């Protein structure tokens, strides 16, 4: 198990799910938010 | 050991490098579960053609045995108090039951003699042999004392089997070829072993 | 001794000591001392309660019949103002059970007589004020409170089955009880309801419903009206 | 020796036989690490006793509805309520909001620090605010009845009896759930349905949770 | 010493030390001592319940015998001095003496010697020598070897349930009394038998009682 969390706490991985959420979040935004152009 | 004719072309039974389930306990251990089962099997299959031909039984019953519905396309009964799926759903957890205490035994003999079973865990100890309990139960009575019976019931038991799952094949074959009872082919053969043959039904 | 069941074994807490005890708690409650005090009082309080309440519905029902004690409640009359009456009633009490409280959490500390310095009460028991509250004494409170406790019990239970008999009947205990005895056979619960798994029955409540007093129009559910049987 | 989630194997390290309900069961590890596995504990109390809650009130309202008295069916309850009344929906909800958010919190940082909510800075009470263990905040609030304080044997049995159930309201919501969602009725219909034929009410008659 | 199969053998604990015993425990059930007696005295409480019950059924089919005591739970069968009495009362009064009589059975196997005297006239107790084994007064004629009336007693007993269980089959398939079922095997054993018999029971699918109706039963699904 602790080995698994070692794993996860891995570079690239987090690198990855970090790019993930950041991702999810605006395409997120944009689909409930469309067309933003100014403000 | 019971039923070896030295019949091992391919040479299975070699032991170096052995392991996973290619492993002659394991081996035999399988070979006489599926025999038992084939036993059972034939008897099944059997009864209830020939329990009609003897009308001892209903003609709502002694329908062809692939008919019951285990392959509905092959045919169903009706009559039965509850749903195919119904009885299907206990049979899988009774079965479950089953089979995983044998393997709880088979890796870690008289292992299901201990955690709280009801009393029955005397029964559980069984022996150091799977295929082989014993116990008050696995052997309610005391039929082979002597190892010489009782290595003459192992091998009568070997080669019942075998000759039950070669009885199954033949069974499964026939029935798929003339799609008829095998029963119905016993009559039919004995009507003519000439004209009533495998070469008669091309 | 003296068991709640013959042949038993009292718990751990349970001795004897207190009247009324016979080696009975299952849930073995009476553990913390603070709290058996505090239980041994409110039981009394409850006893004592219960006790006035059956002596007084039974000689009401007696001496004025045809006034359901029950519905003494909506038809009372008096020309008195009833939120005036209301009012003594809780100033009244709020003192009686401040005093009995204070005098709990601080043993022997309120047993005088405030205004009249003279009056003073002699030592005592929580819950055992005696001297002015107890002034004749025929016999022993060996006897005494052990007949208290079981009355008391006996009476929380008459009251209960009393309220359960009027919204099942209606009908005041004696009435009740005289119904009982012109048909021993058909005067049960058992003659009223069953439940079974084909379908379940429960008598009918006559407390009818939400009772209109002088404008406000108490709503008057049913005790635990579903599950009757 | 005590009887195993599974027969036959060995229980993991992490998992002996100290508190109750442990029969050797966590086939993923997840408890290898103590703090973790301690807050899970605590985690698997808290749902249970809430599970505990929403079977409990599920029930009564079921039988209130089938018996003629008028209440609804629960997953319309909260609708038809809120509609009987002149309540505002987001005003309760944020009042709700509020008090789960302060006992929750003091709950959260007592585990945080174990005991430092009890301290008296509160207006003034002590240790009545201090967790008698983690997931077992024994004091005169949240236990006056004081069982804890008496018989720890019996208290032990309690412990095992309260996890016992908590598992078995925490299933018993979920099949709730799925009764609804298979039938579109109340579970107690489904029920006396299966009283009516077991031999043909069930899911294979939903025909739903097994698709043939 | 004649066991329960030419040639077995016993388990360990089956000594006949309790009558009627062969040592027949193929499932092993007798190992604990404690779940040991509270089998033997279950096992004494249905041969004796059994007893009575072919005793009753067979006494009535004698006397009265058009009753079909498989049909007399009825309250229209019912007596001259009561046949339309309240089962409400009826319930009332014998749950409640069986539940006390009952108790004091278990207080009994509980501790075996605690509540042997009569607990009002306290000028009476029946000395109880072993679990099950009440006598004294339960003992009007104190008969009191015993070895021999245990073994006739279990014996006869199991042989009684046995025989009450086929009554309550062979009345749900031919609907009839034993007694009638013999007559029936005697004007024909080859037809009036359960090879013709088989497969249907009588069950009259659910009867209703004066308030409601209850569900009714077959040991298989013959219908
Ligand atoms: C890709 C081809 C391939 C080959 C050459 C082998 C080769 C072998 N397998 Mg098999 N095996 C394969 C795929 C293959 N396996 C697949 C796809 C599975 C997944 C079901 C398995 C699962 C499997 C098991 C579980 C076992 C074997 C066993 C064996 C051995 C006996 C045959 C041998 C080393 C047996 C073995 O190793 O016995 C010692 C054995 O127990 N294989
Ligand atoms: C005619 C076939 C046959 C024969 C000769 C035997 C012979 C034997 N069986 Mg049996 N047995 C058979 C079929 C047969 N069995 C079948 C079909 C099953 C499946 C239910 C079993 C299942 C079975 C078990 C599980 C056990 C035996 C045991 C035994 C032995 C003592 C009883 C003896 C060698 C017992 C044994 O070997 O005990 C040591 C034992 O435990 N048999
Ligand atoms: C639990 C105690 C209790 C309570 C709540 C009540 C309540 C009431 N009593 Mg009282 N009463 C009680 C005990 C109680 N009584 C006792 C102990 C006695 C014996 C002296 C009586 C004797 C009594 C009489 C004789 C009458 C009341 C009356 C009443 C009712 C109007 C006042 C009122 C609801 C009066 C009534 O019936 O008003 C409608 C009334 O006439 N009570
Ligand atoms: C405390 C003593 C006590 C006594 C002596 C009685 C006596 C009686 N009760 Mg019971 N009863 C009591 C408490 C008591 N009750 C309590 C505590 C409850 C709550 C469960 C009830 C609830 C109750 C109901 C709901 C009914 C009775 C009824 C009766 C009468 C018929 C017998 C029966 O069905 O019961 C009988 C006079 C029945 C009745 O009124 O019959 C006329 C009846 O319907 N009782
Ligand atoms: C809130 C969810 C939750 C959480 C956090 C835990 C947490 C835990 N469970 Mg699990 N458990 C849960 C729900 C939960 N369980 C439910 C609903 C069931 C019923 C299926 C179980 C049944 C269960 C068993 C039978 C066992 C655990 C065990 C455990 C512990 C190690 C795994 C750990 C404290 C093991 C343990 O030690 O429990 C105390 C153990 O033996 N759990
Ligand atoms: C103020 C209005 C009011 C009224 C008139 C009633 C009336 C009633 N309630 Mg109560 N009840 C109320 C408020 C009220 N309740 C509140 C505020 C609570 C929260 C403690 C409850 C909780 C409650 C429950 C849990 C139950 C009742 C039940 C019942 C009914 C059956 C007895 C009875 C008519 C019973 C019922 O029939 O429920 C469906 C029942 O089981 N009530
Ligand atoms: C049947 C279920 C059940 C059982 C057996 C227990 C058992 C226990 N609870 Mg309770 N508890 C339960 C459900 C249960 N709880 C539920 C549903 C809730 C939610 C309200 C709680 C919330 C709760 C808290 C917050 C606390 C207890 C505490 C206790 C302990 C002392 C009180 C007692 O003995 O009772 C004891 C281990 C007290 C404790 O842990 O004392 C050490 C304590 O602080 N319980
Ligand atoms: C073993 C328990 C038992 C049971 C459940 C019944 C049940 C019944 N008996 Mg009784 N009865 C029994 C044994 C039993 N009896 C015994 C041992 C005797 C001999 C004393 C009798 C003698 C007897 C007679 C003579 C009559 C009943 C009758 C009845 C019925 C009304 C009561 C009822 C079906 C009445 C009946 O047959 O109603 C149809 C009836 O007249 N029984
Ligand atoms: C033919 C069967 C039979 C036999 C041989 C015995 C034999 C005995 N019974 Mg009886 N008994 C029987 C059936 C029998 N009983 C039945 C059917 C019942 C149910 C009513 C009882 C209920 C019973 C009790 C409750 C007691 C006896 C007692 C006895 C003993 C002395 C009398 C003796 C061992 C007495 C005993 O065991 O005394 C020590 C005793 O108290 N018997």
């Amino acid at each position: 198990m602790k080995d698994f969390t070692t794993y996860l706490s891995t570079a690239p991985v987090i690198a990855t799910i970090w790019f993930t959420f950041t991702a999810g979040l605006l395409i997120e935004i944009n689909r409930y938010f469309p067309d933003p152009l100014v403000f | 050991l019971p039923g070896d004719f030295g019949f091992d072309p391919l040479g299975l039974l070699d032991p170096v490098n052995s392991g996973g389930f290619i492993e002659p306990k394991w081996l035999q251990y399988s070979e006489v579960i599926h025999a038992r089962w084939a036993m059972l099997g034939a008897a099944g299959c059997i009864a209830p053609e020939v329990l009609g031909a003897a009308g001892l039984i209903p003609d709502a019953t002694n329908i062809k045995w692939f008919e019951s519905g285990v392959i509905p396309p092959a045919g169903s009964y009706n009559g039965y108090w509850a749903d195919p799926y119904t009885i299907f759903f206990v049979e899988i957890v009774a079965m479950q039951f089953a089979e995983l205490r044998r393997l709880q035994d088979f890796r870690y003999p008289g292992s299901m003699g201990q955690q709280y079973f009801l009393g029955l865990e005397a029964i559980f100890k069984g022996s150091g042999d799977a295929a082989y309990p014993g116990g008050p139960f696995f052997n309610l009575f005391n039929l082979g004392k002597t190892e010489a019976a009782m290595k003459e019931l192992k091998l009568k038991e070997i080669k019942n089997g075998r000759l039950a799952m070669l009885a199954m094949l033949g069974y499964g074959a026939q029935a798929v070829m003339t799609g008829k009872g095998p029963f119905q082919n016993l009559v039919e053969h004995l009507a003519d072993p000439v004209n009533n043959n495998i070469l008669t039904n091309f | 001794r003296p068991l709640w069941l013959p042949g038993s074994t009292p718990p751990a807490h349970l001795k004897g000591d207190l009247p009324g005890d016979f080696g009975f708690d299952p849930l073995g409650l009476g553990a913390n001392a603070e709290s058996l005090k505090w239980f041994k009082e409110s039981e009394l309080v409850h006893s004592r309660w219960a006790m006035a309440a059956v002596a007084g519905i039974l000689v009401q029902e007696i001496v004025r019949p045809d006034v359901f004690w029950y519905n003494a409640g909506k038809e009372v009359e008096s020309p008195l103002g009833p939120l005036g009456l209301l009012a003594v009633e809780f100033f009244l009490m709020h003192w009686v059970e401040v005093r009995r409280w204070q005098d709990l959490r601080k043993p022997g500390s309120v047993d005088q007589d405030p205004i009249f310095s003279q009056y003073k009460l002699p030592p005592h028991e929580v819950g055992y004020p005696g001297g002015v509250f107890a002034p004749f004494i025929p016999g022993d409170l060996a006897e005494l409170k052990v007949k208290e406790i079981k009355n008391g019990r006996l009476a929380m239970l008459a009251f209960v089955g009393f309220v359960m008999a009027a919204q099942v009947t209606g009908k005041g205990p004696i009435a009740a009880l005289q119904e009982h005895l012109a048909d021993p056979w058909g005067t049960t619960i058992f003659s009223k309801a069953a439940v079974v798994p084909g379908q379940a029955v429960a008598p009918p409540c006559k407390i009818p419903a939400s009772v209109s007093y002088k404008g406000i129009e108490i709503p008057t559910p049913c005790f635990l009206q579903g599950l009757w049987p | 020796v005590r009887p195993v989630w599974f027969p036959g194997n060995p229980p993991p390290a992490h998992l002996d036989g100290s508190l109750a309900g442990d029969y050797g069961f966590d086939p993923l590890f997840l408890g290898q690490e103590p703090q973790t596995l301690k807050w899970y504990v605590q985690a698997e109390l808290v749902h249970g006793r809430f599970a505990m809650l929403g079977a409990a009130g599920i029930i009564l309202t079921s039988i209130g509805a089938k018996v003629g008295l008028g209440f609804p069916e629960w997953y319309d309850a909260g609708k038809v309520v809120v509609e009987k009344n002149n309540i505002d929906f987001p005003t309760l909800m944020v009042i709700q909001f509020y008090l789960m958010g302060w006992a929750e919190t003091k709950r959260w940082y007592d585990f945080k620090n174990p005991g430092s909510q009890a301290d008296g800075s509160f207006l003034g009470f002590t240790e009545e605010f201090k967790g008698l263990e983690n997931g077992y905040p024994g004091g005169r609030f949240f236990d006056p009845m004081g069982l804890s304080r008496g018989d720890a044997a019996k208290y032990q049995e309690y412990k095992q009896k309260e996890v016992k159930n908590g598992r078995l309201a925490m299933i018993a919501c979920l099949g709730f759930a799925a009764q609804y969602a298979a039938t579109g009725k109340g579970p107690l219909d489904n029920l006396a349905d299966h009283l009516a034929d077991p031999n043909h009410v069930n899911f294979a008659t939903n025909g739903v949770s097994i698709p043939i | 010493r004649k066991l329960w199969a030419p040639g077995v053998v016993a388990p360990e604990y089956l000594k006949g030390d309790l009558a009627g015993d062969y040592g027949w425990d193929p499932l092993g059930l007798g190992a604990d001592p404690t779940a040991l007696k509270w089998y033997r005295q279950s096992e004494l409480q249905h041969a004796r319940w059994a007893m009575l019950g072919v005793a009753g059924v067979l006494v009535q089919e004698i006397v009265k015998p058009d009753v079909y005591f498989y049909e007399a739970g009825l309250p229209q069968n019912l007596p001259e001095p009561f046949t339309n009495i309240n089962m409400g009362g009826l319930l009332a009064w014998e749950f409640i003496l069986m539940h006390w009589v009952e108790v004091r059975r278990w207080q009994d196997y509980k501790n075996f010697g605690s509540v042997n005297e009569d607990p009002i006239f306290k000028g009476n107790k029946v000395p109880n020598p072993e679990m099950g084994y009440p006598g004294g007064i339960f003992d009007p004629f104190g008969f009191s070897n015993l070895k021999e009336l245990q073994t006739k007693e279990i014996k006869n007993g199991r042989l009684a349930m046995i025989a009450y269980m086929a009554f309550i089959l062979q009345a749900q398939a031919t609907g009839k009394g034993p007694l009638a079922a013999l007559s029936a095997h005697l004007s024909n054993p080859f037809g009036n038998n359960i090879l013709k018999n088989i497969g249907t029971c009588t069950v009259p699918h659910s009867v209703d009682v004066q308030g409601l109706t209850i569900p009714l039963t077959c040991l298989w699904p013959g219908s």
